[PDB]
């Protein structure tokens, strides 16, 4: 059990699985699954905020090297600051509630598999944007939320003004 | 595909292999002229793509703008710029023939015209082609975890070291490269399906095979550009003339 | 959801016309009725009732299709032509 | 004076009377005043 | 420019359509709007007995200008119609069988 | 950061109550000129949107009091002098953020109805999936400021590891050097302008429906986004497309 | 005014740099009271009242310094 | 649908929605009264800390 | 024809019909076209610089003239910044002195050494 | 709205109203893969976690400051502030 790791990995599961298995699982399953997983994520981040109120001792996880060139190293490093947990609980709470809301708001729309997948990839790249611990991971999340904003504002591809 | 994946990168290889070793004292005198020409071929070509009626011509002008980014990486006198120009050349040689396959293989075999005005609303009959089109558009822009951003970022950084003002006006290529690419992509994917196009087959197994290979090989360089540092760490120090 | 049928358009357009007062009277109404001649309208309160019938059904009419619904029956099938309700 | 006088009567009648239009405007005020009075009396 | 006709009728029926619709989105209140609607109804009824073409055209063009100045930024549109928000959300695709372009491969 | 925290809960409740009244109307309209009164028909959407707007107007005891007001007196209790000017500017936008908020509570719930009668026949309340997140975020947008205020506004707090320079820190000064008048002022004025805008739009309704063409020109300037998208569109986008064609 | 904390005990308790004056001696009980509870505002109220009335006594000596300086300015003028 | 352009009926809301709004409104007015009550001299601004 | 750049490409066309450019949005929506979306009949001649008059072109506002709107926009901006700058002169001043710091303004705490006290220093 | 659609076309995210008959059965597989991947990533990144404070002794940073003063004595490198 790793609290710093589940915050990252659970919305990525919640995104990658509605795309690769949307035709196989279907909208009535993928809706409940995507929301279920974001609910578990936001419960974990409430609990982590409750623990960091105990000691102000943050956690980072380290991964492999992005690039090592001469004077410049970039690593995938992820820490939850007090500032990070402040943004994190807000974005996960609003995320989970908008997921539950869109269960019932999108009931007669066709393409809600793609819709809930795009909502949780938006959540996921937001998580990555806030929990990153250099400026590079901040840039990565910063761009991918704009890519998701393209894919979300243009959800009705038939509509011209949306495109 | 062979042209825009290999010939342009061959001349990018020739400027390292032929000029930087025995024209060092010349090269220092001339890098402001190269920066004039490379900023001026980023801006003016990236701007001239906005008014194009044809579809393969847009990806040709895209290749101009990316090679203009790579030349101010090699001519930067920096280890970062040399490495970023090599990453840009390799990642561009991946992602651009996939775009030429999108326009020339999946789109010209089916309809035999290349004008932009016939193509609208390709998602509703071809959802995974549209998936490919948007993934490749963002991969071509400089959207990170792609290898194109690693090349563009390190080449812009080297060009900022060698001259900060032409680095400042060369950094707007991030904007200019995205304008025409997304302007094409939302026209192709969005809208009601075209009344000119009759519905054809979706993308086939061999086209998806070529696309999947050319997308994985950008994503691996984009997630970890270190995988080919073991070849280059000599040659990144070899061409530097900082006395 | 909510379906309309033609019974409903009938009893809504006649309901709209019985609460209008500048009609001749409330019982020479039927589907066949010219608004010009039968119900005694001038050329501009046929336009006030076109405005009323387009706000009534929640729909909007261009000028070259408002002019030609001069009977009540043409109005009923013209309003039934559109998918919006 | 108004030709559409019998049409636009339902907007002023039974549910959009002036008395009904201000009815749900403070729905829990009446329970909260006595709950606050209970808290005032139970503070002591 | 023309006395009692079908074409002059066409013109000012559409002009009365336009001013009613245009007054519709200025006024929030219902009875202020309908006081105002009966007021310009009165304005149309004080005219329409002019037999001249000179001042019929002069009043015609300046009430066209008076109509032009009180124009609104947002017209009220119902959403499933071309100004609105529900317009072209899920256009149903037309039923088309697959045309084929290659002898060997789909 | 504290305002950032509370604002998320506010605006999520406001956007979702807006979506429930757009979803509840058969027409699916968005113009508030076409909504009319819906207080009798939609009490749950009403009570949630009333909680959200009383919080965003920073009316006290709710989250927006603690997030939004202390910024306005931090403009006054600054060390620098011309920050006093932005005291008024933010304060002006305090009063205005009451005004439109009352618009989107008046013309939607209290007004005489503007839609056709069948919308009022078919107006019902939405599913449990729509109502439950509105309930949870209403509870959060009420209680979150009072619980998390000691985390983000203590007078000595070591939670956020930000290092303010010792002269740019003006918090001890800004809670003590404020006048009775300057602290009393945005609360009472934000409640007075709210009650006045609602009472004037019912009792009189001619103050806002004047048809001076100067005020209509000014209104359509403020309606078309302070004409900015025309200034961006014709003079940057269209200009750039013409030079790119050149 | 509480006795001014000595400088390496300011570095013990890791007081932030904007908080170190001669009111800070009442701040380090408070923060640890704040860390015994979980920053909950109903609890730990006696000690923040102590600290902020130190900080008012500081504020009024600041005000008295300023009105001294305005008397100083106009008698120079 | 049974009437047109005449007096509407009083609506049918559920018991549960009607209970939930009275709970939310009672909670908001009670909580606002308690937080005016306890924060009164800080809320309105009184006993200011300028010296006499 | 109507625009200045459309006038500028007049002598380059030959064997080309020289259409009057009309925006595809400002057409009627209720006339039935072959494509309702692009608002275009099936063999209708395209202008030169037609992608500036297409449906996928800029939005091309209808309500103000563009020179009018530039006057109104620069108006509101200089209104705000002029009132902003004149309102700095009518300000009242403070009721406290800016607060000061022990250990000679925490200079050792703010990095610093004794030659570097003015660079890294506080009020004392 | 339940307009008809062509069943010709296959998308990976489902199509229009994609709801297969065995969505329970496939849902059990998706459940298993999701919990197994989350558990496995959870335990795999455990030793790559560390705290922010309390890693190294203060002896370390005191003597590193001392050795930085050593490296600054030998190059005669002057302050930021003295000019
Ligand atoms: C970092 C690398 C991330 C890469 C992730 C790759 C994921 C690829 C899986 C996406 C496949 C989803 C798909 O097939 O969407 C098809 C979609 C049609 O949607 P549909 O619901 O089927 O409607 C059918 C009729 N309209 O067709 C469309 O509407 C087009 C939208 C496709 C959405 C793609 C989502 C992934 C985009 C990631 C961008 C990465 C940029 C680099
Ligand atoms: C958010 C976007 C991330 C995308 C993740 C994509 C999958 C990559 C998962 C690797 C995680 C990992 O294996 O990392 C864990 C290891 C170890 O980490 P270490 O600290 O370097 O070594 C330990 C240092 N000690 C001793 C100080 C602690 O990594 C590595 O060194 C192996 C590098 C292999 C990267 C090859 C990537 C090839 C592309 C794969 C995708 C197509
Ligand atoms: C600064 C004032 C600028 C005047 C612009 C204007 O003209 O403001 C008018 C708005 C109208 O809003 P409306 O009545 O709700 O609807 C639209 C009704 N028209 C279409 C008839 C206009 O009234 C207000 O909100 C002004 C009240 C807030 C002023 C500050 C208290």
């Amino acid at each position: 059990y790793n609290a710093i790791s589940l915050i990252i990995i659970l919305p990525c599961i919640s995104w990658l699985f509605p795309l690769f298995f949307g035709r196989q699982l279907g909208y009535v399953f993928v809706t409940r699954m995507t929301s279920t997983l974001i609910i578990i994520t936001t419960l974990i981040t409430y609990y982590y905020f409750y623990q960091l109120l105990g000691n102000n001792n943050p956690i980072n996880l380290e991964l492999f090297n992005y690039l090592n060139i001469d004077y410049l190293d970039i690593n995938y490093n992820f820490e939850i600051d007090a500032l990070t947990i402040t943004m994190l609980l807000a974005i996960t709470t609003i995320s989970s509630m908008v997921h539950i809301y869109s269960i019932g708001y999108m009931e007669t729309d066709p393409h809600q598999v793609r819709f809930f997948s795009l909502l949780s990839m938006f959540t996921f790249w937001m998580i990555i944007l806030v929990t990153g611990s250099n400026y590079f991971v901040l840039f990565v999340g910063w761009e991918f939320i704009g890519v998701t904003s393209y894919l979300l504002i243009s959800f009705w591809v038939t509509r011209l003004q949306a495109m | 595909m062979i042209l825009a994946g290999l010939i342009l990168k061959l001349a990018l290889y020739a400027i390292l292999r032929l000029l930087l070793p025995l024209l060092c004292e010349a090269q220092i005198l001339y890098t402001p002229m190269i920066y004039i020409i490379s900023l001026l071929t980023i801006i003016l070509t990236s701007l001239a793509t906005l008014r194009q009626i044809d579809l393969k011509v847009i990806i040709a002008y895209s290749s101009i703008s990316h090679m203009g980014i790579a030349i101010l990486g090699v001519c930067s006198n920096t280890s970062l710029g040399i490495y970023g120009s090599i990453v840009l050349g390799v990642a561009h040689g991946f992602v651009s023939p996939a775009l030429f396959l999108i326009v020339g293989g999946i789109l010209y075999d089916r309809y035999h015209i290349r004008i932009v005005n016939y193509y609208k609303g390709l998602t509703t009959y071809m959802p995974q082609l549209a998936t490919y089109i948007i993934i490749l558009s963002f991969a071509n822009i400089g959207t990170p975890l792609t290898g194109n951003f690693t090349g563009e970022f390190l080449s812009l950084q080297g060009g900022f070291i060698r001259n900060p003002i032409i680095g400042g006006i060369s950094c707007i290529s991030v904007l200019l490269a995205a304008i025409y690419q997304l302007k094409l992509t939302n026209k192709l994917t969005g809208g009601i399906s075209s009344i000119y196009m009759h519905r054809t087959n979706d993308v086939t197994i061999r086209e998806k095979f070529i696309m999947n290979i050319l997308i994985i090989s950008t994503l691996i360089i984009g997630i970890c550009p270190q995988i080919m540092y073991n070849l280059l760490y000599w040659t990144v120090n070899n061409y530097i003339y900082i006395i | 959801a909510h379906v309309l049928t033609k019974d409903m358009i009938q009893e809504r357009i006649v309901a709209l016309l019985e609460s209008f007062d500048k009609v001749n009277d409330a019982k020479n109404i039927t589907a066949t009725a010219n608004l010009t001649s039968d119900l005694g309208l001038d050329s501009l309160d046929v336009v006030e009732v076109v405005m009323a019938i387009e706000e009534e059904f929640g729909l909007e009419i261009p000028d070259h299709d408002a002019d030609e619904i001069k009977t009540v029956q043409q109005a009923i099938d013209y309003v039934s032509a559109q998918p919006a309700a | 004076k108004d030709p559409w006088a019998r049409r636009e009567a339902w907007r002023y009648q039974t549910n959009f009377t002036r008395a009904n239009r201000f009815k749900g405007a403070a729905p829990g005020f009446g329970i909260a005043v006595v709950a606050f009075g209970a808290y005032l009396a139970a503070e002591k | 420019p023309v006395p009692f006709s079908a074409a002059n009728k066409k013109l000012v029926t559409s002009m009365y359509r336009q001013s009613l619709k245009l007054a519709r989105n200025w006024i929030s209140n219902r009875q202020l709007f309908r006081q105002k609607a009966v007021e310009i109804r009165h304005k149309f009824d004080q005219n329409a007995q002019i037999s001249n073409p000179r001042l019929l055209a002069r009043t015609l063009d300046e009430t066209r200008a008076h109509l032009y100045e009180f124009r609104h930024p947002d017209p009220i549109v119902p959403p499933s119609f071309p100004g609105g928000t529900k317009y072209e959300r899920n256009v149903p695709p037309r039923m088309e069988k697959i045309m084929q372009h290659n002898l060997y491969e789909p | 950061l504290f305002h950032l925290l509370g604002h998320a809960f506010f605006k999520a409740l406001l956007f979702m109550s807006a979506g429930s009244i757009i979803h509840s109307i058969l027409n699916e309209s968005q113009d508030i000129r076409t909504y009319g009164g819906l207080l009798s028909y939609l009490p749950y959407t009403y009570i949630c949107i009333t909680i959200a707007s009383l919080s965003l107007m920073a009316m006290p005891g709710l989250t927006g009091y603690y997030t939004k007001d202390i910024i306005i007196e931090s403009t006054y209790g600054s060390y620098s002098i011309s920050n006093y000017v932005v005291y008024w500017i933010a304060y002006l936008s305090a009063v205005l953020t009451c005004v439109y908020s009352m618009k989107i509570l008046y013309l939607t719930f209290y007004s005489n109805p503007n839609n056709n009668t069948i919308t009022y026949y078919n107006a019902h309340e939405s599913n449990i999936y729509i109502t439950l997140p509105m309930f949870i975020l209403a509870i959060f947008a009420m209680f979150a400021g009072w619980i998390l205020k000691d985390i983000y506004l203590g007078v000595g707090t070591d939670f956020v590891g930000t290092h303010i320079l010792p002269n740019n820190f003006s918090y001890f000064d800004t809670e003590f050097s404020i006048t009775q008048f300057y602290k009393l002022l945005p609360l009472i004025s934000a409640i007075l302008v709210s009650i006045l805008i609602v009472v004037l739009n019912e009792f009189f309704a001619i103050v806002f429906n004047l048809n001076n063409k100067y005020i209509n020109t000014v209104y359509s300037i403020f309606n078309q986004k302070l004409v900015s998208d025309q200034i961006l569109n014709h003079f940057i986008i269209f200009k750039g497309l013409v030079t790119s064609g050149n | 005014f509480p006795p001014l904390l000595s400088q390496e005990d300011m570095k013990k308790h890791k007081i932030l740099l904007a908080y170190r004056d001669r009111c800070a001696a009442l701040l380090v009980p408070l923060n640890e009271c704040r860390k015994k509870n979980y920053y909950m505002p109903w609890a730990c109220g006696h000690e923040r009242h102590e600290y902020e009335m130190c900080e008012v006594a500081d504020f009024q000596r600041r005000v008295k310094a300023m009105d001294k300086l305005k008397a100083e300015k106009i008698e120079q003028a | 649908n049974y009437k047109w352009n005449g007096p509407l009926p009083r609506p049918h809301v559920s018991a549960g929605h009607r209970i939930a709004t009275k709970f939310l409104g009672a909670t908001m007015f009670f909580w606002m009264f308690l937080r005016i009550k306890e924060e009164y001299p800080a809320m309105l601004g009184l006993h200011n800390f300028y010296p006499p | 024809i109507r625009a200045s750049f459309d006038k500028a490409e007049e002598p380059m066309l030959g064997d080309y019909p020289d259409i009057d450019p009309f925006p595809a949005q400002l057409k009627n929506p209720y006339k039935k076209y072959d494509d309702q979306q692009d608002r275009r009949n099936l063999e209708e001649p395209l202008s030169v610089n037609d992608d500036l008059y297409d449906m996928w072109s800029p939005d091309r506002f209808t309500h103000f003239k563009n020179q009018d709107a530039l006057k109104y926009f620069i108006g509101f901006l200089t209104i705000f910044f002029g009132a902003s700058y004149v309102a700095t002169y009518f300000v009242p001043e403070k009721a406290a002195i800016p607060r000061e710091f022990p250990y000679e303004g925490l200079w050792k705490e703010s990095g610093g050494t004794e030659k570097s006290k003015a660079f890294f220093g506080q009020r004392s | 709205g339940r307009y008809p659609f062509p069943k010709d076309v296959i998308s990976m995210t489902g199509g229009w109203w994609a709801n297969p008959s065995n969505w329970k059965l496939n849902g059990l597989f998706a459940t298993g893969i999701a919990v197994g991947l989350a558990l496995w990533v959870s335990t795999a990144t455990l030793p790559y976690t560390r705290r922010r404070e309390g890693i190294t002794s203060e002896s370390d940073i005191s003597k590193w400051n001392a050795a930085a003063g050593v490296w600054r004595e030998r190059h005669g490198k002057i302050s930021t502030g003295e000019a």
